[PDB]
């Protein structure tokens, strides 16, 4: 996730030329990624128990309110930060992706 | 008391010291018989026949005897079980304990050189209290019991049960050597 | 032209023997490829995707013997990966389009025979991820890129013919917890017709990702070789071993002969040793060693007799002059 | 009692006795019972399978106890493979000596201030029941005493008759009297 | 004509002391190579496979010196490769093609005696796989060379330099190839898949035996220790050496014409003293050599040290003409009987 921020946004990369590894002792190539749209993709199983966990949080005893307790699709459509975060993900890369489809 | 941890290295695994035998085809018997040491017994014989069925079973018995019922428990699991279950007298085998090391399967039952076996018919499988009629009940009971047993026993030994009759009236106590030619076990193991 | 799909069993059956139902699971499933491969892949038309074949055996059943003379009827280039020749750790990627390079060495490095062959790995039950994500990746379309045959070289794999196989060892267990009463009760199911009936659930149980059991649609149970099979794998086969030590004896001037029960014996130490047909050359070698040696020194020879003494005891063969 | 937890550099957490069971340290402490008796067979089958040419350590700290219990660890000792050395800790004191005294002949220790005692059987059971049930059962004491006096003349390399003479009542010793009588081999001090 | 497999190893006997299944292999696989190739009426379905050799066994068994002693037996175009200098084509070092390229020059560069030759590979356990590289930028050194080798042991055409300065194409086919090497993590690999052991009163309870051990290796083991299974698979004949016993070592410490005890009696020759060696010490030699666990290069060690406190006397003494080393020169700090 740290090594994708920079490369994410605007950073000029130094690749490989389609031959061997990323090594000190290596001919490079500049690529500038400013304008180099990423679509980030993937099932975050876990994510719809987070979602249910904010929205759905209440509480316990005799003086607290209790909060009515919507499956994967519902949750996913209301996801947010909040919730990528305690999930895993840093918040400058949800910071570098702004569109949640 | 205190069971020892060991390592079983296959990564590592961390057993107690019996559950590390079981895993070794090893059940133990030790102490009385009850209703609850012979279901472990008897746990112990379903698992493992589950885990291997053509693979001998090895039943170390060191047990002063016990119920009746919670012994027939575990001879039924041996009999009715696909692996040979192979029995090993360490210290002593009496009463139903004599009767389960018997029980083995026959050319695979042994003893310790220094082993006690003793063999002798029941004492009160219950109480014989109440009414006459209630006490005639639990005595027929207790006969057929001694019959079964020693009829059972006759089996296991290759003997009369005209034999069995007389040597289980009073505490038969014999030694690995005697077990041995009586029909008990059939060898002694040394080294 | 092609062949169908009875006339490829024709041909197979020649070289395994067994497996009937992998046998034409496998050659409907060619057929097909080959004949996708064939469509007008133009214009408005369908774009049609490949069928791959998970062969499910124990070991020596002929999995790769299977793949091979797909491979040998259908003119196509054929190697054989390894599951567990693909580490955990580093680049996972590039020593999965190795197998490209291996794939491009069999056929002069030319891409468009190459790009329509066949490709069978081993032990695919051994890597119950990173393997299987790779494995995954490259089944599916993609263009890889390899060193050249002396600039890189381009392929996409889309249009090769994937054959995974292995061992599932401990699948039985995994179906028979869903299909039987119980395993530990006392009147309960105590112990390939079950391997016949795997579902995906229970190769996902096994530890197979999901999304590699999408791409291996078609699954072909083989059946463990009998102690009568493999006799015939020992006198039948185009490449028979006593065909071949009969030639080796045959261009001098003996004639090498084996015993009914020397073959039984032999194929019965095979069996006992849990490889199938695999060990069937190792014994043999031993046996006839006897000879061999003694073979260049004997003279007058005209033929040898092997009997089941020699395979069971430390007999010599009957030299007959 | 709270048993110590140790940890092991290879990191694996012991508590204190299996960590002594890895370096084949087996301990009989206390009274002789089915269940502590059965431990040290536990042990002992065990440490044969690690490793079956390996020295097996067996440290005495018992007042004695059953004499079945204390001859399903004796049969053990003598069944399996690798050496048997026994260390007398505290005291050794009836099976306890009998169980020192079973020990590879050669590795048979004992500590400078600990106690060896050696006497006849007690009850193994006890003689109710009528007339005949008491014979059966002194009978098969008898037949104890004799074994144990057998199996400890040969242990000691001495006659039969100087054990009966020498168990008839409690007969405590040393650990250089025990020596001298042939229960251990050597006495430990640094 | 061809040297029959009794006749081979009637040969091999004069230099490779020992190793009596492995001459039996090595003769009857090259009779067989070469009778094929003579009568390629095998041109039938029957694909008898080119019956290359693997030589595993312990260092200072005897591999080198058998694919010597059938190398000048033999007559045919014969090379001996080191995989330690083997490379991959594009790096520093001798591509596969250099072993081509000798056995060309073996022949006169008649390409014709050596495409029907042997080659043979010292030490082919050193270019095992291994995972990826602290050493990275390609593990040139390992699989590539195994890639490179298999190429050429299976039937294909090399490229070499012309016989003076025009390649030449030599194709393979018919050349035999004969790899050898002390497997070192074969034992565990083979302890691994065996030596189950088991625990109880009715079990069988237990320095690894890597005699028997190597004596039952199965293909799958060598691709455990880092070889292609490809590579396995063209290697069908498999000869392992035991370690060398007492009696083997001794007749090594004697019988051979540049035995260690002809060696030493030459040193000592140098000078005027005899040297004269027990049969006892000659058992304790071989004894102690075997407990080294290096094969008959532990032999020399012992000899060494056991004749340094007098070596370093030798030309002091004067008016000594014979030493003799008995057995407590060996077992015990001992000085051999000087004769004056
Ligand atoms: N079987 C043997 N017969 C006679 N001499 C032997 C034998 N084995 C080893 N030697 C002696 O050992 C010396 C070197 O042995 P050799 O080089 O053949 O071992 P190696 O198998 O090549 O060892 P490594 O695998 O370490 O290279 C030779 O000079 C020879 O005298
Ligand atoms: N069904 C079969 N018919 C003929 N030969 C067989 C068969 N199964 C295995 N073999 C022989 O066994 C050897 C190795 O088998 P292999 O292809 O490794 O089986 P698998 O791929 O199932 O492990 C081959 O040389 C082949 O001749
Ligand atoms: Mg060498």
């Amino acid at each position: 996730q740290q090594a994708l921020l920079k490369l994410i946004e605007g950073t000029v990369a130094s690749v490989p030329p389609q031959g061997g590894r990323k090594h000190p002792n290596q001919e490079f190539i500049n690529v500038d990624t400013t304008n180099i749209l990423f679509i980030c993709g993937g099932a975050f199983a876990g994510l719809e128990k987070v979602i249910r966990q904010r929205t759905e949080k209440g509480g316990i005893g005799f003086g607290a309110s209790v909060h009515s307790k919507a499956d994967i699709t519902k949750l996913f459509g209301i996801v947010e930060p909040e919730d990528l975060i305690k999930f895993g993900l840093i918040p400058e890369l949800i910071g570098r992706l702004p569109v949640i489809a | 008391y205190l069971v020892p941890t060991v390592i079983e290295q296959s990564g590592e695994r961390a057993f107690d010291i019996y559950s590390r035998l079981l895993k070794e085809r090893i059940v133990f018997l030790v102490g009385p018989v009850t209703d609850e040491s012979a279901n472990l017994v008897v746990a112990q014989l379903l698992f493992l026949e589950s885990e291997n069925p053509d693979k001998d079973i090895f039943f170390y018995i060191n047990s002063p005897g016990g119920s009746v019922t919670a012994g027939m428990s575990i001879y039924d699991t041996m009999n009715f079980i696909k692996p040979d279950v192979s029995t090993l007298c360490l210290g002593q085998a009496a009463s139903m304990g004599a009767f389960l090391l018997s029980a083995g399967e026959k050319g695979k039952r042994f003893a310790l050189p220094n082993s006690r076996i003793m063999i002798h018919q029941p004492l009160i499988s219950g109480g014989l209290g109440g009414q006459a009629s209630d006490i005639e009940i639990h005595a027929r009971e207790l006969l057929k019991i001694k019959e079964k047993l020693n009829r059972l026993m006759a089996k296991h030994c290759d003997r009369d049960l005209a034999d069995l009759e007389r040597d289980t009236d009073r505490d038969n106590f014999m030694s690995a050597e005697e077990a041995k030619e009586y029909g008990l076990i059939d060898q002694i193991l040394e080294n | 032209k092609l062949p169908t799909p009875a006339e490829i069993v024709a041909n197979l059956n020649d070289h395994v023997i067994g497996q009937e139902q992998a046998k034409k699971a496998l050659a409907v499933s060619v057929y097909n490829h080959y004949k996708r491969l064939r469509h007008p892949k133009a214009g408005a038309n369908v774009e049609l995707s490949k069928s791959n074949i998970l062969l499910i055996g124990p070991t020596g059943s002929g999995k790769t013997l299977l793949a091979q003379s797909l491979a040998r009827k259908l003119d196509v280039p054929f190697v054989m990966a390894d599951a567990t020749t693909l580490t955990e750790a580093g680049y996972v990627g590039e020593d999965v389009e190795q197998i490209i390079t291996k794939l491009l060495g069999k056929c002069d490095f030319d891409v468009e025979k190459a790009q329509r062959g066949i490709v069978y790995i081993d032990q695919i039950d051994k890597i119950s991820e990173g393997v299987q994500q790779a494995l995954l990746k490259l089944i599916e379309g993609t263009v890889a890129s390899v060193p050249p045959q002396g600039e890189f070289i381009n392929v996409d794999t889309t249009n090769i013919l994937f054959i995974c196989g292995g061992a599932f060892a401990g699948l039985e267990k995994v179906i028979r917890q869903r299909t039987e009463k119980g395993g530990i009760g006392f009147g309960a199911s105590v112990h390939t017709k079950l391997f016949g009936i795997v579902e995906p659930e229970d190769l996902i149980k096994f530890g197979l990702i999901p999304e590699l059991i999408g791409r291996l649609p078609v699954i072909a149970t083989l059946e463990i070789l009998d102690e009568d099979a493999l006799i015939n794998i020992l006198t039948e086969p185009k490449n028979a071993l006593v065909k071949q030590y009969q030639a080796l004896f045959g261009m001098e001037n003996v004639e090498l002969e084996f015993e009914e029960g020397a073959l039984r014996s032999i194929a019965r130490q095979a069996m006992e040793r849990k490889t199938g047909a695999r060990g069937l050359r190792s014994i043999v070698e031993r046996c006839l060693l006897d000879t061999m040696y003694r073979l260049p020194d004997l003279k007058g020879l005209k033929k040898v007799v092997v009997g089941k003494a020699v395979i069971e005891e430390g007999r010599e063969p009957e030299l007959v002059f």
